[PDB]
């Protein structure tokens, strides 16, 4: 992980 | 009775391209070879999936865009298209179905695909660093011989690609234990999370909280597993392994070991069905061969050596060398109460299973 997560 | 290993130079090498895990796919099959195990399997070179056999669950315009781009979505944020990612989505998808293909040829019980197990996915949208939902493509194949599929799901995060693909049909029933907590990915998989229409009881939810380590974990998973086969009784098995429950993953939620994973593992593997054993998350990369190596061992009933073997890859294994990891020191945030609560809620629901 929606981000870099 | 020998498991089969999907394994080639090339899909290694296509796998190890990956910029969040790079050489992840070099580093488990190294592992697992410095300690011989690959002499106990049967290894199998993966195919790659046509257009075709990915469009059994991907929409035509998301796979005729991934190419594209490879030369919206999902595509960007946690998943950037690069160059020949649907090079590589095809390579995952097409092992994962040969794995599946072997198991229905009755060729062996078990067939490893480490790599895959890319379960974010969905039909028309990448998500959670996942492109191509292999995990479903390879359900999808042992769907046309068997009728009940179990999907276990032991990821750190929801396994929500596939809990989707199958959330309206009773046929396929999912399992999914995994972190749940405000702003964490992807956000579902409370246990009020069972499924709709058809397949409404047939979706399982085990939301966890920080921290948990070898034993509730076990205590758990059991537990569920144990209602889930009575109730269900599957006829073949697919099962996620994400490793990014084990304690220094960069995700720092679990404090798992690969020893509570494996027991998870052995608990399944007594059912003696057809099982398709897939790896996914991981993003501490010696950490995930250490844990993907044991479980190997623990699929080959073998006791494997502490000392990392010498091999291509030593010296990320620093400053110990040995195979087994350490939890960290940090708060388990499960309640026996919830965690009991939840047991329940799911216990009800299975009864409504038959
Ligand atoms: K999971
Ligand atoms: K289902
Ligand atoms: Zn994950």
């Amino acid at each position: 992980x929606g981000c870099c997560v | 009775l020998v498991p089969v290993y999907i394994y080639s130079p090339e899909y290694v090498s296509m796998c190890d391209s990956l910029a969040k895990i790079p050489k992840r796919a070099s580093m488990v099959h190294s592992l697992i070879e410095a300690y011989a195990l690959h002499k106990q399997m049967r290894i199998v070179k993966p195919k790659v999936a046509s257009m075709e056999e990915m469009a059994t669950f991907h929409t035509d315009a998301y796979l005729q865009h991934l190419q594209k781009v490879s030369q919206e979505y999902g595509l960007g944020y946690d998943c950037p298209a690069t160059e020949g990612i649907f090079d590589y989505a095809a390579a995952i998808g097409g092992a994962t179905i040969t794995a599946a293909q072997c198991l229905i040829d009755g060729m062996c019980k078990v067939a490893i695909n480490w790599s895959g197990g890319w379960h974010h996915a969905k039909k028309d949208e990448a998500s959670g660093f996942c492109y191509l939902n292999d995990a479903v493509l390879g359900i999808l194949r042992l769907r046309r011989k068997f009728e009940r599929i179990l999907y276990v799901d032991l990821d750190l995060h929801h396994g929500d690609g596939v809990e989707d693909a199958f959330s309206f049909t009773s046929k396929v029933m999912t399992v999914s234990l995994h972190k749940f907590s405000p702003g964490f990915f992807p956000g579902t998989g409370d246990v009020s999370d069972v499924g709709l229409g058809k397949g409404r009881y047939y979706s399982v939810n085990v939301p966890i909280q920080d921290g948990i380590q070898d034993e509730k974990y076990y205590q758990i998973c059991e537990s569920v597993l144990k209602e889930v086969y009575q109730a269900f009784n599957p006829k073949a098995v697919v099962l996620q392994l994400g490793a990014d429950t084990i304690a220094g993953d960069p995700m720092c939620s679990f404090n798992m070991t690969p020893v509570g994973i494996g027991k998870c593992l052995k608990y399944i593997l007594q059912w003696q069905l057809a099982t398709l054993i897939l790896g996914g998350g991981g993003y501490n990369l010696a950490n995930t061969a250490r844990c993907w190596t044991y479980l190997t061992g623990v699929i080959l009933g073998k006791t494997l050596s502490s000392e990392i073997p010498d091999h291509e890859f030593f010296t990320a294994y620093g400053p110990d060398y040995v195979l087994e990891i350490t939890p960290s020191c940090r708060p388990d945030r499960n309640e026996p109460h919830r965690i009991q609560q939840i047991l329940n809620y799911i216990k009800g629901n299975l009864k409504h299973v038959v």
